[PDB]
Formats: structure tokens, C-alpha cells, sequence
């Protein structure tokens, strides 16, 4: 006969023990912990809701991944590369390039934990969660790499992070300051809590929806798939949350939730939203991306922040608003600078788009319209050279994206300036801003790709020596209209 | 820029001269953290992380050209991983089964129930420190590759913790009256046979070069376990009408073995750079009289009557 | 010499990295803010350019330069209409 | 206006991926919650189930719906994410909220 | 360490022994063993060539099914139902409804070797046999149960078999002649040699092909694998031919080939042959049939059978016409007689079809063609009394399909009838007929349903009575045109 | 006229459940076309050879049921889920194979263990092939597809216990090559006092073409003396000899055999619910136990002896 | 007196069941097949309808009738042009 | 027909791959296994039909080489959905042959 898990689960964590050779501050050094001067035995309460275990960890995982596989190698002939609309192409192309190397980043987030944390459970749910980070990594360096013999630009999926390309560095300075470059509290709170139960269920998940209407069953299949991993090892956050308020720590926890989720909405609002409401092509778009947003992150991820004690972040109006409109301008710019992107951007303003535009969002065409007006007769009278950048855009020192605001008829767009040390700073958003007061000493000396081109790094100092910076290694690699213009002629 | 054609597989493996394998491309050259001296993390230079970066990685005497390099031996990756442990993992849980149908713990030599309680139910403390260890020069480590290795040694480590947690419940069920279950972290923070162990694991935790933890974390700490516990626990299990631990270390053996393999293949890559001989040498001698003492506490508590 | 300033155009979506003059008039500097936003993302219109610290109330005069101005390297600017 | 309805909702329970266990959880919400509305948003790659402030998912009644033999554990291989706390041991899984919005 | 299957393989078939409180012949009697006098010990040299064990049968067969469910998982809203041209529908419900029960008969025919073959090596490849077939009846039951609630037709993917409907009695008098109705040895020949390496292909490897160009990857998924599991087990047959002609019996050999591979001819030119060249849309039709047929079963199948010492069947030159003429008549005939099939048939003759099988069968519109110009008139001057019979064909008291020929220009119809014990039956072709004769007994007392019909065993003696002695419970399961006859606009 | 009807969630035949149909009632049920005519069970003239044979020897049967088709096994297995479960189990005996090698387990055993082996166990791949051939007969003539599968499950453990054998036999003869291990188990079956009483037992129990007395003798008879005279036998003759090995094969062996059982008791429940079926059984039990009691007090004998 | 035939029509594709009357004409048996093909599958065309046994050289005269033919249940016969 | 004897005087032989991870790696092997012979491939989308004439090899070593992981012969039937030839398989190798030349 076998035990139940009920019966002999608590010895798997009765792991803390008081140190006796060394001093506890020793073994768990604040700045790797992040206990907050929470001593041991307090710890201990910490009750991971989505258990699991060895045997059963192993078991599971090999079926899930025997699914995972099986997909893709009976749909090889499915002519998915062939058929799919160009910019469904370029959402694979994004998407493996932004997340497959952060994913395996991920794995030191959780094994930050594993050594560090002070709670017995959490070092065991994060020895998992280091196993699912690997197991996302290797999923998503293997899917695409099929297609490396097709197109360079699947060469991304593992060199985006290794480059100094603009959009991988806003990636790698959101990841390095959520997930490897902070206290294993900081990265329960900001990783597992807000970003993992928080915004990947945008691009895991919303994505998937659009994926399956578009037809893409191995792409679809294998981000839900990831997407249950995330959904178990994501529950080490909420426990560590109510200790913490339950410690005297609620302002500090409130804090991180509130750096995380603004931190994490600016990235997502650059990959995912041109994605969702440009890329995907218009028959397939499942919802809008506000739309989504209002169903993963308001309705879903909200609520269950205000259900474990926390509140609404003070920013709560500001991030509705830019809900409405920030993504139209990242979508613009990612466009209009496509060459920095590897990545081939779709327009994505054909009449019948522009009239769902405008039905998801009144009064797009009197704003962003007026921008895409100019550049469509451009291309109509084949003056391409006023559709391609000579200058470099304004990056916020936090987000890493350029500065925009709302175009057109209403026009309205305002920096955030920061004196600090001697140094005048930009940043996108009054939140974007305070996330650098917060915490200054994690970004201060940090420079921009703009600080550096000012500064004489970036030899030529032109856009085609950025370009270079960058780390494209060939004129097939940088981005290109999706459908070489076809859109214009609509 | 000029024209290129696609590549058949990843642009840093396509100078390869065989077909790139399942483990190469889901392994190879992933630390991105490596390719700045001066920030390894896409922050400050002088963030509190890249400040621990420089000192604890990129300044260890440890050092080689190229650790991306490095190979995992049994080139694992996570499919296979969990193939093989599915594997290993279901004839254990059988074992179990079929052992308790049977009644084995019923008729194991008078006496051996306190002999476990104090011996082997307390290496959960152990396991549990060599998984933390793990977890440690995973983050720490220079190279994706050996990362992994890590990655996986950190999830066996957690293996021989359940196996331990597990076995100590099911022991409790025929023998109640001998604080299995109960006094384990008493016995690991007060008995002298565990004070060895423990001194040595609390110094290793401490231990924050990743060059240093690697050493003294598989070349010596994990090979002392094999020799002075894993096999004395065996030969005394034997004794004792245990039949059932001889075959469950049997299992955590194989485990071991392979973390001994691919440390000894970073071992020689590391050796690839002559000064690195002198170093790792230091770095075994500091640890072994830890290593020793801890063994020879335990084995004369095991030996006890 | 070269003189870095970060320009808002009226209309347009985004702030640029525009290098100017440190003698440039002001007309000059809208000018030169002009050519990376009027038809490429922002209609063409009659008026005169005005060149203003962003958000401010107060426009430069058309003819003070860069250097007169007592603006910084890296300062952002707003180019608008009359 | 929107946003605040969007917010102060109740729903909690299972988002099922697209495979062999959406109707058999679908049929398993109604049945172990009697007197419970179970509501179903179908986004084709997952679906969205929910009901007001407690939703249970029983190993016996997912067995039965099935139609084949298996334990809660093994909802993870399908289950992409969730509303609500989560209570879960090898009888059942309970989704939740502690409070009322 | 383990030791390789090499090393101990030989002792997993040791076990044959000599018998002594019954007789050899007790034991392995001649009627359901087919031993044909060969003593015990010449079966011991019996060596299948596609082996396979215990412990690796079961881990890799666990490995098959969890691909072949997972597929099916993952494409469930792909909109195969809604979105297929509706003659790929027919075909699936063709092909289920076919196949599935007579996958779980031939567990019987693979039994019947386990226990009465006299070839040790036989009995143990039989067992993993039996096996293969519980997982090709279970896996065409599965899938395409999650239709029945869409559509009655699916409810043959079950019902088929246990009804007297024409087309699945033309599938039990085949399947119950060569794989449940006779010994061992002739199971040995019959189906895992001349069927199971000569026609399957055909229908799950030539039709996963155009599965494939039709978007269904989970059938064409799920039939390739179940054929992975038939390249094993048909692998029986060989051996057993071999044997044979080393003791004296190629003649017998022979003759047992020759019949099974001409029953099973005439029953795929009426399920496959309307599948590969009208129900699969123009687009999706990777081969014609004819082209399918001379990949597998001339330069394939009947290459290897040469290759064991086999000769050309006699009706070589017959078999070679027909395929050019049959199956556009069997195919002409279940479109006209739609309403008897569980399944829709599709016409398959837009004017663009109409030039694709004027170029892979050069005259067809001389001659099939002309039948359909008559049809296609009707059809669009609404005269649709016209487009339904009012009787019923005359059936073969072989195959159980219909006595067809080539209409139009030169028409030539050609009946081959036989007088036996008191009784006049008919024979589509010289080989059926001749099948016939090689094995009265098994054979000279079965009624075709037109025999019955006029004996009186179909009652009301109607068209409507035979619909419901064939087993149709509502007007929704009974066939119609599978595009409402949109083809003829 | 024709009645209309709408689409069934199941097959028509289980559309009359209470119950949600399982995957086991959706692959299983009512598969056997060939119980549907008496008097042409095949497709066939009705007195073809094959015809005969069935209606002589299943429809025939004294053992009779009105629905046999109502059975169920018990385990409700199905062949995907089969092959999940002895994945496992054969996993599990495959490792203990490749440990206990590794520990030269058989160089440990009591002296003259090998030649116990040679001669009470190697023997064992013919008594268990006889099981293999006996159980495909049941599966081929039961009247239904519920009980043929239970048939086909356990023809493949027979199999795999052949195996288990096969594989032991050559493994054994590496460490003692002088015993006849893999040589001389055929002589034994044929002419060895101790295996004459099951030899007999099996070749008379393969010539009882009843459907029914099948089922009895084998199922009811046989296999249960194989357990209580044959495995549990050897397993404490192991212990006696230091052979820790074949006491925890025996124990996998085992586990699929009350498997068999199980099946088997549901069976006669299900046809006891005929009354006129506890006469039937029983008088099969009584005729088939003296052999099944010869056999095994013959192997005892030899066993007991060294 | 039903006489159940066998029958093929020329250029139709199959052979079908026809019952006809013990008395019938051969003329009378034509149209009775012909019902069953012309305009069905068969163009309709001038001439004279005859019937024969299945394959045979001759025709029986139009005024023969089936008793008289000595034909038997179920044989095949044609119906062609001359 | 000449076109059915000439269909059937060929000496093709060799593996049937249903579509999926196999298809690639046994078209690579097939090519490195048998040098010197002409390997000929008909893809038909859910399957490739790979032929040489006579004989063709297919060793286990160069199978795990071209697939990139670990693999054992036996492995090979959950793709082999057919085959052309005669079938002599241990386990380093399965050939694919004929007995007699037409
Ligand atoms: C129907 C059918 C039978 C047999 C074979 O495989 O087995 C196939 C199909
Ligand atoms: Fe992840
Ligand atoms: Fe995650
Ligand atoms: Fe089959
Ligand atoms: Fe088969």
C-alpha cells in the first residue's frame, strides 16, 4: 500500500533549522533574503497552496511534455510558415525572440528562492519552479528553432538576449530588475505575484486564443501548456504577501506590487499590444487588447489582489488611461522604426482595420489616424525615404521604449524629467518615474541606448552604426513592412 | 550590412561540423549575464546584484576562457530528465508498495527503528542543504551548461529529501514510540553525530564564490556522503534485516554518480587552464578536514549501540 | 558645435533626439525639429514654428539662440504653432 | 465606470485549455454545484468557467464526466489558470475569494 | 546490467512439445489449425522477422496511443466538422463505420493462430497480434464517438457490423472468409500476407495522404500509426508462405493468396475507390486510385510476393482492367442508390472534376460520363423521380456488391453465372466465381440480400422494407447527395 | 414512412444508460457481430466448418445467459490503459532484473539452488504458453466482447510471464552453466515425473472446446491451483535458499494473476444470476479438480525434493 | 405470376432486378426494364427494343412471351437496339 | 499493360515514414548509410516513400546522430508505417532488401 501526500507532505518541508556555526544573518543575508528582519520561525507558517511532489512532479511533467511534442511533430506538413499571414509569422518571431532566453533567466528568480528564502516551502515550490523556467526555456528555444534554415530572423529566438537591440534591452532591464537582480522576497512578490499571475496569462493565454483562430495549433498548444506550470509555481507569491502584511511588512508589499505590475504593463504594452490589435490579422483577433487587458488584469488579477488584503495601486486612474492609448503609439513607433526590430511589423491600417480600430477605440482615426494618413500617401506616391527614420526616438531611462503621447487632432504628450545626482533623466510616465525614486541605486549609472549614443559608444554615431550596435548581423535580419506595403494599395 | 543566407540551426553553433543535437540546442550559451565584465545585469553597473556578480563569478581564481564550453557528460536535457527519473522514481514507489505489503519494517531487526530515528530519518536536514547548495551554484555558475546540471542536481537532491520524508512517516506507522517524525531537528542541532555535517554544511552555505562552492560542494562534500554514509548505512542495514534501504540508496547512488560525473568533466575543462590546478587543490584541501571530521562523528554515532 | 536636445512636434507621436546648433536661431531649430516629423508623420500647415521649453507657457523669441536661450544639452523642447 | 464593474466581480474557477478534460470540468461545475450558475466563456484555445464566490471541482464527479480513471493532481496537465484562492488536496479542488466585491 | 533480447529471444519460443495424453492432431486439429499434414517438428524453423518482446511491446505501444490521443486533444476545435467539404465528412463516416467493428474481429483471426498455429514463433507474434487489433477497434471507436452527437450517420462507426445493410454485409462475407471463418494457416496467408501487406495500405496510407491535403491531421495521424502497428504483425504471413513451399505445398499456397488478394480487390474498389477519385475534393486528391494502386499494391505488394517465390496471380491481365473500369461503376452505383448508404456520396463530377478523370482514366467521359450527362440534365430540369431508384440491383454471390460493367459508347456488361445443387447464382467476374469453386462448402448455402429479398426474407418485399431490414432507424442516417446537388450548378 | 430521430450523445446501444458512457463502455461493449443470427454466426453458408464449430461449442454451451454482453470486468481496462499499468509493473521487474545483477544476487544463492531451478522452474515456459494458447481460445469463442477482452488481457500476461521466465532461464545459466538452464526443459516437461501431472492437466484442458468448460477449467481450476501449489510454493522454497529475487517476481506475477481472478468472479456472478448456471459450474469444477489436485501434488513432490 | 429477371439495358452500367409477368411480351418486358434506365441513365434514342439472353446471338421474337421463352427465374437477359 | 510490368519490375526497397520528427532524420540517414547509392524520396505529405535500389541501411548510430537524441532501433516501428523489401533488423541496424534482381 501507498501513503496519501496529506500524511507525510509536512516532513518534506520541516527543513528549517536554527544555525549554530554561523550566525541566521550569515546564512540569509538581507540583500540575496529580503526577510526584512522577519526572524526564522515566523517563516515556517508559510503554506504553498498548489502543492506537489516529487514522484508525482516527474510523472506529470513527462506527460505534459509528451503532448507538447506530439503537436508539433504531427502538424510539421501543416504548411503553418507557408500559409500564415506575414505578421502572424513576425507574432512568433516577437514572441520566441522576447521570452524564450528571459524564460530561462526565470530559472535564477526561482533559484534565488530556493537558496535564500527563509520559508521551508517556498524553497521547495521554487526547486520546481526553477525545473518549469528550464523546462520553458528549452520548449521555446526548440519550437522555433525548425525555422532558423527558413529565415534569420528565427536566429532571434536565441540571440535577442546576447544583443544591445533596443527592444532586448527593455526586455533584459524589466527581467533583471524582477527576477535576477533582487532578494528572493522581492522576486516572490514582483515575479511570481505580479508578473506571473498578473500579465503572462496576456501572452500565454490571449495569445493562444488568436493563435487558435488563426489556425496555429503547435504554437497554441505549447504556450497553454506552459501556461499550467506557470499557474502552480505563480502561488509562492500570495503566501509570502500574507506574511509579510501579516509581519508589519503591508506597505513594503504594496509597494513591490505596485513597481511590478507598472513595470511589467510597459513592456507588455510594446509586445503584446501591436501584437494583438496590428499583427494578428483582423479575422482572427479573438478580443481586442484592451479588451484582454480588461479580462486578464482588471477582472482577473485585480480582484485577486484586492481578495489576499492589498489595494487598488495609486496609479489605478493613470493605468486605465494608458490602457486606451499607449499601444497605438508603441505600435507606431515599432513600425516606423522597423528596421531596429527583427521582427517584420505590420501596419496593420487597412480601411476595414481602421474601422475596428475605431469601433475598439473611438476616436482612434481623428489621433493615430492622422499619423498613418501621412505615411499611406507617402508610400502611394513611393516617397519611401519619408517612411524610414534619419534620427533615433527619446527612450524613458526606465522602460527602455521611447517616449510617446497621443497624436493628431487632441495631440497631447508630456515627459516626466527627473533631476538626480547630477544627471537630468526622462522618463515615459509619472509611475515610471517614481519606480526610479523608489529605488535609485538600482539604476542610476544605468545608460539608456540613447544616453549611449550621446555619449560617443556608438560608432558611427548614425542610425545605420545603432543598427550595427545592435547586433544585426545581416540586412535579412532587420524588420520590414510585413506585406511590403500591399496594405497601401486598400 | 551584407546578404546572408538562413542558417541550418543557431548562428553561434553553425561552425559546427556535425548536426547540432536536441541538447545543444536547448543548452548551449544561454547566460547573457557573462557578456558585460562591467554589468553583468541590465541595470546600474553598481546594483547591489551586479556589485555579488562581480565578486562572487566574475572574480573567482577559478577562471577559463570559454566555460560555455563545458558539456554535461550524459547531455540531459528537461525531457530526458524526467524520462529517466519517471523511470527510476515508479520502481522506487514500487518498491515501497510491494515492501509494505509485505510488512518489512515488521521484521527488520530489534532495535534498528531507534538506529533509523536517529541516523537516517535527521539527513532530511542534510538532503535539504546539499538542494539549497545546488540551488546555489546554479545562479552562481558561468555557463548555461553547467547551470543545468545544477538545475537537475538540485531536483535529485529534493528526490533523497522525499524518499527521507517519505520513509520516516511510513516507519512511524509500525514503530510509533521512537520520535520518528518528531525529534529530527533536535537531533540534527544537538546530537554530536550530526554536529560534523552540520558545522560543515552551515560554513559551505556560506561559501558565496561560485568556483569554492562548486568544489566544496561536489568534490568534497557530496563524494564524503557516498563513502561515510550512503554505503555504511547500507552495510548496516544488512545487518539488521533491512532490505529495503539497501535498494533505496541503490537508486539515490545512481543519482549521485552522476553528479560526480559531470563534475568531474568541469573538473577537466577546468583544467584546460593550468593555474586553475592550484586553485581548485587550495579549495579541497581547506574543505576536507570538514569533510572528515563530519564523517567520522556520524560513523561513530552509526556504530553505536 | 553640436548641441543635443530631445523635440515634441505638434501633432506628431513621440519625442526625437534632434542635434541642433549652439547658434542656431530658434527659426533654425524648429527647422530642424521640422525635418523629422512634417510630412513623414505630421501634415504639412501655414503658421510660424514656435520653439518653447516642454510644457511651458512661454515661447522662445523666433531669433534668440540656442546659446542665448539658457537651455541645457538634453532638455526637451516642444515645437508648436501660432 | 467600466473598469470599476470589471472589478468588483465575484467569479471564480478553472481556465480549462483546449482538450479532452473542457466538457468534462464544464459538466463537473455544474453538477458538484448545485444552485450555482456556471458560466462559460469560450476563447477556443481555453475556456473561462466561473461561478459567484465558490466554485468545487470533486476527484469522483470529474472521474465520472471523464469517463476515465483519474486523480486531482492530474488536472494540472489542463488546468491554465484560475479565478479565485485555490484549496486543493486529493478529493477535490475549491476555488474562492475570502471576500465580497 | 540487462541482458540483449538476442541472448535470450530463442527461449521465448521454445515451446513446442510432443504431446501424450492427447494426440498432435487433438491438439492442433487440421480444421482450425490448417497444419495441411506438416509434421510439428518442421514448424520450428518458423523465424518472424519482425520480432518483438514483452517489456518493449507494451513501453512502446504506450508511447503510440499517448501521441495518437494527445493529436486528437489538441485539434478538437479546429473545425474539421463544420469546415470540411462535406464529402471528407462522408469519408470519415465511410471509413469508421468500414473498419472499426472488422479491426476487432481480426483480435479473433489473430487468436485463432495463438492457439492452433503449430509455429511457436507464430502463436507468441499472434498474442502481440491480438493485441494491435484490441487498439485499431478501440481507437476507431473512440474517435469518432464525439460525433455521434452531431450526426446520426457516426452511429455506424458501431452499428455498421451489427446490420444486414448491403455494403456491410459485402465487409463480413470478406472479413468472416479470411480472417474469423477458417485455420490458422489460411489466416496466416489470407489476411496478415495478401491483405494486411497488399490492400490496407491503400486505405490507411493512401488515404492519410489525402487526409493530410485536406487539413485532418488527426485521421491521418491516427491511421498512420495503427499502421505502424500492421507492418509488425502482418509480418506473420511470410514465414508461414515460406514454410510451406519447403514442404510441398506452393500450389496450396498459392491458390490461397490468389483469392484472398481478388475478395479483397473488389471490396476496396467500392470503399476506397469512390474516396481517392469523387468524395475527396479535386485539391486534396494526392493520387488518382489507379495511381494509388500501382505504388502499392503492383509495385509494392505484388513485387514482394515475387520476391518470397510467389508467382503473378492468374487474372493478372483481368485484375490490371479493372482497376481502369470498376470502382466509376461502384461508384456511379452508390451515388444512384445513395439512400442505402450510411454515409453521403458525393457525385464528384463538376465539370473540373470531369477533366481530371478524363486525363487519369482517358475515355471516361464516352463512358461514364454519358450516364452522368443524363443524370445532370435531370438534376438541373428538377426532375429528381429520376435520380432515385425504384428497384434493386443485381448483386454477386461473391463480393455482395453489385454486377456492373462499362456504360455509354461501348457499353459491355458481363455476368458469370454458376448452377449448383439446385440453385442459379451470379458472379461479377471469372475470379469471383472461381473463388467459388475452390471452397463450395464455405460458401453454397449464403443468400445475398437479393436472394433473400426474393425469398421472402425481407419483408415489406419493398424498397423501403429492405431500408429497414438494412438497419436504418430514422430518415436522418440514410445517404443523400452530399452537396444537395450544388454540383450541378 | 420513416421516424425521425436526433442525434445521441453515445451509440445507440448505450443511449439507454443512466450513467455518462466511460471511454472502457465506448471501446468494449457489444463488439461481437457474430452472437447477432444463431444460425449463420458468420457471414457465411451456414454450415460452413467455422459456423459449425461456433454453433456446436459457444451457442451450444449449457452455460447460458440471456445478456451476456452485460458483463463488465471489474478493472474496467481497456488497451491504452493496460499498457499504462504494465509500463509500470514491467518497469519495475526490468529494474530489479538489472539491480540484482548488478549484485551477482545469483552467485549468493544456497548451494544446489540452480538445479532446483533447472528443474521445478525454467520448465515453467511451457506450463505458461499452455496458459498463453488456453486463454486466446476463451477470447476467440466467448459470447461476448466484454469477456473476450478480459481473455486477450490475460493471454498477453501469460506472455509476459513466459518472458519473465525465458529471460531468468539464460540469465541463471550465465552464473551456472553446468545445470541444464536453457537446455533440458523440454525433456523435463515431457518425461519428468513431477511435470507429467500438469502436462496432462493442460493438453486435456486444451481439448475441452466448450466455450464454457474453457472458461471453468481454466479460469476456476487451473490458474487458481497454479497461485496456492505453484507460486506461493516456490517464493518459500526462495526463502529457505537465499533467492531474494524470485520471491519479488513472483509477487508481480501474482498481482496479475487475482487480476484474472477478479474478471473471473464477476463472470460467474454475472452468469449466476441464471440459476440454472451454479449446476453447470460446479459440475466442471468437480470434473476438472482431480486433475488440477494430481497435478499438484505431483509438482510438489519433485519440488520438495533436492 | 411475377417472374423475377435479371436484366441489363444497353450502355446503362449495371444489372438490375426487373419483375416481370409470366405473359408478357418481349416488347412488354422491354418497357418494363427500359422504365428503370431510360432517362435515368440512358439516353433515349429511335429504335426497335429487343430482348436476349444474357450475352447471346439471338433474340427472342417480340411477340414471344416469357412462358413461352423458357427462360427461368433469375436468369439474365439484355435489353438492346437492333 | 507495359506501364504495370514496368511498375512492377522495379528493385526498390525501403522505409514508408509517416509524417512527424522521423521523416527528416531518416531521409539524412538513409543518404549517410548507403554511399555510393542514389536514395530516391516521394513525399506524400502524411508519408515519404524512401527508396535505393537492392538494399538500403538504416544503422542505429547514424538514426541518433541525424535525430539528435538518444534512440534505440525498436523505436523505430512507432514511424515505420510501411516498408519496401525484405526486413533483416538487430539492434545496431535495419536493412531493407531483396532476394531476387527484376
Ligand atoms: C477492417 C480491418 C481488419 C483488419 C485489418 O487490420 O487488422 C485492417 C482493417
Ligand atoms: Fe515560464
Ligand atoms: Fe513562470
Ligand atoms: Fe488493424
Ligand atoms: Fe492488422
Amino acid at each position: 500500500a501507498m501513503h496519501p501526500r496529506k500524511d507525510w507532505y509536512e516532513l518534506t518541508r520541516a527543513t528549517n533549522w536554527t544555525p549554530s556555526y554561523v550566525t541566521e544573518e550569515q546564512l540569509f543575508p538581507e540583500r540575496m533574503s529580503g526577510h526584512m528582519g522577519i526572524p526564522l520561525e515566523k517563516w515556517e507558517s508559510y503554506d504553498e497552496p498548489y502543492k506537489t511532489s516529487y514522484p508525482e512532479y516527474v510523472s506529470i511533467q513527462r506527460e505534459k511534455d509528451a503532448g507538447a511534442y506530439s503537436v508539433k511533430a504531427a502538424l510539421e506538413r501543416a504548411k503553418i510558415y507557408e500559409n500564415s499571414d506575414p505578421g502572424w509569422i513576425s507574432t512568433l518571431k516577437s514572441h520566441y525572440g522576447a521570452i524564450a532566453v528571459g524564460e530561462y533567466a526565470a530559472v535564477t528568480g526561482e533559484g534565488r528562492m530556493a537558496r535564500f528564502s527563509k520559508a521551508p516551502g517556498n524553497r521547495n515550490m521554487a526547486t520546481f519552479g526553477m525545473m518549469d523556467e528550464l523546462r520553458h526555456g528549452q520548449l521555446q528555444l526548440f519550437f522555433p528553432h525548425e525555422y532558423c534554415k527558413k529565415d534569420r530572423q528565427f536566429d532571434w529566438a536565441w540571440r535577442a538576449y546576447h544583443s544591445n537591440e533596443w527592444a532586448a534591452i527593455a526586455a533584459k532591464h524589466f527581467f533583471d530588475d524582477i527576477i535576477t537582480g533582487r532578494d528572493a522576497i522581492s522576486v516572490a512578490i514582483m515575479l511570481t505575484f505580479s508578473f506571473e499571475t498578473g500579465f503572462t496569462n496576456m501572452q500565454f493565454l490571449g495569445l493562444a486564443a488568436d493563435a487558435a483562430e488563426a489556425g496555429d495549433y503547435t504554437f497554441a498548444n505549447l504556450i497553454s501548456s506552459i501556461q499550467t506550470d506557470e499557474s502552480r509555481h505563480a502561488q509562492q507569491g500570495g503566501p509570502a504577501l500574507q506574511l509579510l502584511i501579516e509581519n508589519g511588512k503591508r506597505e513594503e508589499a504594496q509597494k513591490k506590487v505596485d513597481m511590478a505590475i507598472w513595470r511589467a504593463w510597459r513592456l507588455f504594452a510594446v509586445l503584446t499590444g501591436p501584437v494583438m490589435d496590428y499583427y494578428t490579422p483582423l479575422e482572427d483577433r479573438s478580443q481586442s487588447f484592451k479588451e484582454f487587458m480588461y479580462e486578464w488584469i482588471i477582472g482577473q488579477f485585480e480582484r485577486s489582489l484586492i481578495d489576499l488584503g492589498l489595494d487598488k495601486p495609486w496609479y489605478w486612474d493613470l493605468f486605465l488611461k494608458d490602457i486606451d492609448e499607449l499601444h497605438h503609439s508603441y505600435h507606431m513607433g515599432v513600425w516606423y522604426w522597423r528596421t531596429t526590430a527583427w521582427w517584420n511589423p505590420a501596419a496593420g491600417v487597412t480601411p476595414e482595420e481602421r474601422d475596428w480600430l475605431e469601433e475598439k477605440y473611438p476616436g482612434w482615426n481623428k489621433r493615430w489616424g492622422r499619423c498613418w494618413d501621412v505615411i499611406t500617401e507617402n508610400v502611394l506616391n513611393d516617397r519611401m525615404d519619408l517612411v524610414s527614420p534619419e534620427t533615433l526616438p527619446s527612450v524613458c531611462n526606465m522602460s527602455q521604449i521611447p517616449l510617446v503621447g497621443v497624436p493628431g487632432d487632441d495631440w497631447n504628450i508630456e515627459v516626466f524629467s527627473l533631476e538626480h545626482n547630477g544627471r537630468l533623466y526622462h522618463f515615459g510616465s509619472e509611475v515610471d518615474r517614481w519606480v526610479f525614486q523608489q529605488d535609485p541605486v538600482q539604476y542610476q549609472n544605468h545608460m539608456n541606448i540613447v544616453d549611449r549614443f550621446l555619449a560617443g559608444q556608438i560608432q558611427p554615431m548614425t542610425l545605420e552604426g545603432a543598427l550595427k550596435y545592435m547586433g544585426f548581423q545581416s540586412i535579412e535580419e532587420m524588420g520590414k513592412d510585413a506585406h511590403d506595403f500591399a496594405w497601401a494599395d486598400k | 550590412f551584407e546578404s546572408k543566407k538562413p542558417m541550418r540551426t543557431w548562428s553561434h553553433l553553425a561552425e559546427m561540423r556535425k548536426k547540432p543535437s536536441e541538447y545543444d540546442i536547448v543548452s548551449r550559451k544561454l547566460h547573457y549575464s557573462t557578456n558585460n565584465p562591467d554589468s553583468p545585469w541590465e541595470l546600474s553597473p553598481d546594483s547591489p546584484m551586479n556589485l555579488w556578480y562581480k565578486q562572487y563569478r566574475n572574480a573567482s581564481p577559478l577562471k577559463h576562457d570559454n566555460w560555455d564550453a563545458f558539456t554535461d557528460p550524459d547531455q540531459l536535457v528537461y525531457r530526458t530528465y524526467n524520462l529517466m527519473q519517471d523511470g527510476q522514481e515508479s520502481y522506487v514507489q514500487s518498491l515501497f508498495d510491494q515492501f509494505n505489503e509485505r510488512e518489512h519494517d515488521q521484521m527488520v531487526r530489534e532495535g534498528w527503528e531507534h538506529t533509523m530515528a536517529r541516523c537516517y530519518s535527521p539527513l532530511r536536514y542534510l538532503f535539504h542543504c546539499l538542494q539549497m547548495s545546488s540551488a546555489y551554484v546554479q545562479q552562481m555558475a558561468p555557463a548555461s551548461t553547467i547551470s543545468n546540471c545544477c538545475i537537475l542536481q538540485t531536483a535529485d537532491s529534493l528526490r533523497w529529501l522525499t524518499h527521507t520524508a517519505y520513509r520516516t512517516h511510513e516507519l512511524s506507522l509500525t514503530y510509533p514510540d521512537a520520535g520518528l517524525g518528531e525529534h529530527e531537528r533536535e537531533l540534527w542541532e544537538k546530537e554530536p553525530g550530526w554536529q560534523g555535517l552540520r558545522e560543515l554544511m552551515e560554513k559551505q552555505l556560506t561559501a558565496f564564490d561560485w568556483g569554492e562552492a562548486f568544489v566544496s560542494l561536489n568534490l568534497v562534500v557530496k563524494p564524503m556522503i557516498v563513502e561515510s554514509i550512503f554505503k555504511p548505512l547500507q552495510q548496516q542495514a544488512w545487518e539488521n534485516n533491512d532490505t529495503l534501504l539497501p535498494l533505496l540508496i541503490d537508486s539515490q547512488l545512481k543519482d549521485a554518480e552522476r553528479h560526480s560525473r559531470w563534475s568531474k568533466a568541469l573538473v577537466k575543462h577546468a583544467l584546460e587552464n593550468p593555474d586553475n590546478h592550484a586553485v581548485i587543490e587550495g579549495w579541497i584541501e581547506k574543505w576536507r578536514p570538514l569533510a572528515d571530521r563530519a564523517a567520522e562523528a556520524y560513523l561513530s554515532m552509526l556504530s553505536s549501540d | 558645435s553640436a548641441f543635443p536636445v530631445h523635440a515634441a512636434f505638434e501633432k506628431d507621436f513621440l519625442v526625437q533626439l534632434v542635434v541642433v546648433d549652439l547658434n542656431d536661431s530658434m527659426d533654425q531649430v524648429a527647422e530642424k525639429v521640422a525635418y523629422h516629423c512634417v510630412n513623414r508623420r505630421v501634415a504639412p500647415r501655414e503658421g510660424v514654428m514656435r520653439v518653447r521649453k516642454h510644457r511651458s507657457t512661454e515661447l522662445f523669441p523666433r531669433d534668440m539662440t540656442i546659446a542665448e536661450s539658457g537651455l541645457n544639452p538634453t532638455e526637451v523642447i516642444d515645437v508648436v504653432f501660432e | 465606470t467600466l473598469a470599476d464593474q470589471a472589478l468588483h466581480n465575484n467569479n471564480v474557477g478553472p481556465i480549462i485549455r483546449a482538450g479532452d478534460l473542457v466538457e468534462p470540468v464544464i459538466e463537473t461545475a455544474e453538477i458538484d454545484n448545485p444552485g450555482k450558475e456556471i458560466t462559460v466563456e469560450d476563447r477556443r484555445a481555453y475556456v473561462r468557467i466561473a461561478a459567484e464566490g465558490e466554485l468545487i471541482l470533486t476527484r469522483k464527479t470529474l472521474e465520472e464526466q471523464l469517463g476515465r480513471p483519474f486523480n486531482m493532481q492530474e488536472l494540472e496537465i489542463n488546468l491554465a489558470s484560475f479565478a479565485g484562492q485555490i484549496q486543493a488536496d486529493e478529493d477535490q479542488i475549491r476555488f474562492y475569494f475570502d471576500k465580497t466585491m
